C-alpha cells in the first residue's frame, strides 16, 4: 500500500498539496456526503481546470490544519496510483494479492478513504486471457456493501461516455457539479496562492497585477478554464521576471509585464506600441498608397481600422475590421488587401470562394462532421486562423460562393469565433476580414442607350444590395465602392508594371530605360476605363516583352544586354535599341 | 433540384502462471 496509493494527510503535513481557497459548497457537499449512507462515496465531476483534484486533496490539507467536523477530523485520505498497481502485475493473480490487500487496510480500518482521480480509468485496467478481472469489479462487492467509501473524479465527457456505461459504478456514486468560479472568486484564489508562487520565483506581485490577469486572461484566452487559465499568467510571469534580468534588478511583477505574458500566450499583437512597430504603423497608408495608386478610400479605412486595434479602441468580440470591396474589373482590390499583409508583415489567408459554389462545400470550412473519412483533416479556415491568429482573411469572389457560406461569416462578424467540427473555437478578433466581390460588375461595364453614357454605380450597388443580405451589409464596419482609374492613376500604373519589368530583366543581366514619351504612348494605346489596369499589363507584354523575348533567347541580350525605348514622333511608333555591350 | 449522396484489432498482454 505505501506504493500502490499515496497519503494525502501525510502530504499536506509536509506542505506537498497547495492551500485550499475557495469552493466551500463543494466541501460542504462532500464531507456531509462522507458520512451519510446511500451514495455516501461522492464523485466531482467537473470540466477539465475547474479544480477537481484540489477539492479532493484540499480536503486532506483542511482536516490536518482544523475547521472541520469530528467525524471527518480523523479520516486520513489516501491517493490511488493505477500505475503502481499494474508495475509488477506480470504473472497471473499480482493484481488481485495488490487490490485485494489494499481494500482490506482501508476496509479493517473504516476510517481510511481512497481517492481515485480519474475514476474512469479503473473501470477497465485488464484484460489479459484468463483472469477476466477488473479493479472495478473487485470493489464493487464493497461499494454495494457500502462499508468503504470512496472519492473520485472524472470530466464531464469521461462520465457520460465511460462511468455511465457502468451503472452499478454510477448508481452508487454521487455526483457533485463544478463549474469555473466568478471573476472575483478567481482573483482570491491567486491571493491565497501567491506565498507559494512568490516564493519559487522570489517575485511580488501587485493588487493589480493579480486582478489583471484574471480580467485579461479570461478576455483573451478562452479554450482554458478560469482557474488555470489565470494561474498560467501568474507562473509565466513570475518566470519571465525572474528570467529576463540577469542582474536580477526587477523582482516585482508590474502589471505591464503580466499584460506582455497574456499577448504571448494568446498570440494577440495587442500591447504597447512598439518604437520599430510605431513607425511602420504611421507609413502603411503612404507605402499602400506608393503600389496602389488611387483608392484612398480604401486604403484609409483598412489603415484607420488597423490603427484603432492596437490603440486599443477596437470591438470587444467583432474583427478589427470587415470591408466589403466591390468594383469595376482591374481596380486593384485584391492588391491593396494583399499589399497589406506584405506592409504589415503578416499573413495572408486567401481563401478563393469558387470552389465553394455548392452548398455541400461550406462544410469543408468548418470541417467535416465526426464520423465521416474526412472528419480528420478538419476545418480549412478555422484551422488557417487558429495557426494565424493576426492575419488577412481574403475571400475573394464571395458573391460566387453559395448562400450558407454567407451565413457562418454573419456569426465571426458578431459574435467574434466560429466552432468547427471538433468544437474548437478561432478567434477572430485580430483578424482583418476582407471580401472582395464582382457583384453588379456587368452593369460597370454596360453601355446605356442614349448619346451620352450614364454612370450605372447606383445600379451595381443595388445588384449587391440584392445578392447581399440587408443584416450581412450592417454587420460589415465599411463597403467600399472602387472607382475606376482616372489617366493619371494609369500613368503611375504604367511605371510600376515597368518596374516590375525591370526587376526581371535584373535577374538575367538586362537594364531597360523607357523615356517618358513612351510611357505616355503605352498608356493612351491601353487606357480602358472599363477594362481597368490589366491592359497596361497586356501592352507591356507585347510592346516591351516581345521584343526582349527574341533578343533573350537569341539575340544580343542573351547576356549582359543593354535597352533604350523612345517614341518615333514621325511615326508614333516605339523604337527598341539593344546593345549587347 | 440536386440532390447530395453523404458517404476490431487491438494487441494484447499475456501473464504467465505464478
Ligand atoms: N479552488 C482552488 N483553490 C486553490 N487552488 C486551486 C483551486 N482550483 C484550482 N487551484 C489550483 O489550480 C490547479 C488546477 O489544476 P488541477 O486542479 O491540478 O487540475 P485537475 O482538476 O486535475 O485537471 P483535469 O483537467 O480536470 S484532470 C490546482 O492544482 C491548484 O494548484
Ligand atoms: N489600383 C491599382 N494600382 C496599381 N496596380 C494595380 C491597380 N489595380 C490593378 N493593378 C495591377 O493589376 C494586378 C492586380 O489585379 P487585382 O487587384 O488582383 O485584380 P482584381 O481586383 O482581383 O480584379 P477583378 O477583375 O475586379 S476580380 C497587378 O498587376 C497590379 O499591379
Ligand atoms: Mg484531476
Ligand atoms: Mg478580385
Amino acid at each position: 500500500t505505501e506504493n500502490f496509493t499515496t497519503n494525502l494527510n501525510q502530504l499536506a503535513r509536509v506542505g506537498g498539496i497547495d492551500p485550499l481557497i475557495g469552493r466551500e459548497k463543494e466541501l460542504e457537499r462532500a464531507i456531509q456526503v462522507l458520512c451519510r449512507r446511500r451514495k455516501n462515496n461522492p464523485l466531482l465531476v467537473g470540466e477539465s481546470g475547474v479544480g477537481k483534484t484540489a477539492i479532493a486533496e484540499g480536503l486532506a490539507w483542511r482536516i490536518v490544519q482544523g475547521d472541520v467536523p469530528e467525524v471527518m477530523a480523523d479520516c486520513t485520505i489516501y491517493s490511488l496510483d493505477i500505475g503502481s498497481l499494474l508495475a509488477g502485475t506480470k504473472y497471473r493473480g499480482d493484481f488481485e494479492k495488490r487490490f485485494k490487500a489494499l481494500l482490506k487496510q482501508l476496509e479493517q480500518d473504516t476510517n481510511s478513504i481512497l481517492f481515485i482521480d480519474e475514476i474512469h480509468t479503473i473501470i477497465g485496467a485488464g484484460a489479459a486471457s484468463g483472469g477476466q478481472v477488473d479493479a472495478a469489479n473487485l470493489i464493487k462487492p464493497l461499494l454495494s456493501s457500502g462499508k468503504i467509501r470512496v472519492i473520485g473524479s472524472t470530466t464531464y465527457q469521461e462520465f457520460s461516455n465511460i462511468f455511465e456505461k457502468d451503472r452499478a459504478l454510477a448508481r452508487r456514486f454521487q455526483k457533485i457539479d463544478i463549474t469555473e468560479p466568478s471573476i472575483e472568486e478567481t482573483v482570491q484564489i491567486i491571493n491565497g496562492l501567491k506565498p507559494k508562487y512568490e516564493a519559487h520565483h522570489d517575485v511580488r506581485y501587485t493588487a493589480k497585477a493579480v486582478r489583471a490577469a484574471v480580467e485579461l486572461a479570461v478576455k483573451y484566452i478562452n479554450d482554458r478554464h478560469l482557474p488555470d487559465k489565470a494561474i498560467d499568467v501568474i507562473d509565466e510571469a513570475g518566470a519571465r521576471a525572474r528570467l529576463m534580468p540577469v542582474s536580477k534588478r526587477k523582482k516585482t511583477v508590474n502589471v505591464a509585464d503580466i499584460e506582455s505574458v497574456v499577448a504571448r500566450i494568446a498570440r494577440i499583437p495587442e500591447k504597447s506600441v512598439s518604437q520599430s512597430d510605431r513607425d511602420t504603423l504611421k507609413n502603411l497608408g503612404d507605402r499602400l498608397k506608393m503600389l496602389v495608386f488611387g483608392q484612398d478610400k480604401a486604403i484609409e479605412a483598412l489603415t484607420e481600422a488597423i490603427k484603432m486595434a492596437r490603440a486599443g479602441l477596437g470591438h470587444e468580440h467583432k474583427p478589427v475590421g470587415s470591408f466589403l470591396f466591390a468594383g469595376p474589373t482591374g481596380v486593384g482590390k485584391t492588391e491593396v488587401t494583399v499589399q497589406l499583409s506584405k506592409a504589415l508583415g503578416i499573413e495572408l489567408l486567401r481563401f478563393d470562394m469558387s470552389e465553394y459554389m455548392e452548398r455541400h462545400t461550406v462544410s469543408r470550412l468548418i470541417g467535416a462532421p465526426p464520423g465521416y473519412v474526412g472528419f480528420d483533416q478538419g476545418g480549412l479556415l478555422t484551422d488557417a486562423v487558429i495557426k494565424h491568429p493576426h492575419a488577412v482573411l481574403l475571400l475573394d469572389e464571395i458573391e460566387k460562393a453559395h448562400p450558407d457560406v454567407f451565413n457562418i461569416l454573419l456569426q465571426v462578424m458578431d459574435n467574434g469565433t466560429l466552432t468547427d467540427n471538433n468544437g474548437r473555437k478561432a478567434d477572430f478578433r485580430n483578424v482583418v476580414l476582407v471580401m472582395t466581390t464582382n457583384a453588379g460588375v456587368r452593369e460597370t461595364e454596360r453601355k446605356s442607350i442614349g448619346l451620352i453614357h450614364q454612370d450605372n454605380s447606383t445600379d451595381a450597388m443595388e445588384e449587391i444590395k440584392k445578392i447581399f443580405t440587408p443584416e450581412f451589409r450592417n454587420r460589415l464596419d465599411n463597403i467600399i465602392w472602387f472607382d475606376h482609374l482616372s489617366t493619371d492613376v494609369i500613368h503611375q500604373v504604367v511605371d510600376k508594371f515597368i518596374v516590375e519589368l525591370q526587376v526581371q530583366l535584373d535577374q538575367k543581366g538586362v537594364s531597360l530605360e523607357v523615356s517618358q514619351e513612351a510611357r505616355n504612348w503605352l498608356a493612351e494605346k491601353g487606357y480602358d476605363r472599363a477594362m481597368g489596369a490589366r491592359p497596361m499589363a497586356r501592352v507591356i507584354q507585347d510592346n516591351l516583352k516581345k521584343p526582349l523575348a527574341n533578343e533573350l533567347l537569341f539575340g544580343s541580350l542573351v547576356d549582359g544586354g543593354q535597352v533604350t525605348v523612345a517614341l518615333d514622333k514621325e511615326k508614333n511608333e516605339l523604337t527598341y535599341g539593344f546593345q549587347s555591350a | 433540384k440536386t440532390n447530395d449522396w453523404l458517404d476490431e484489432k487491438v494487441r494484447d498482454a499475456l501473464k504467465p502462471p505464478s
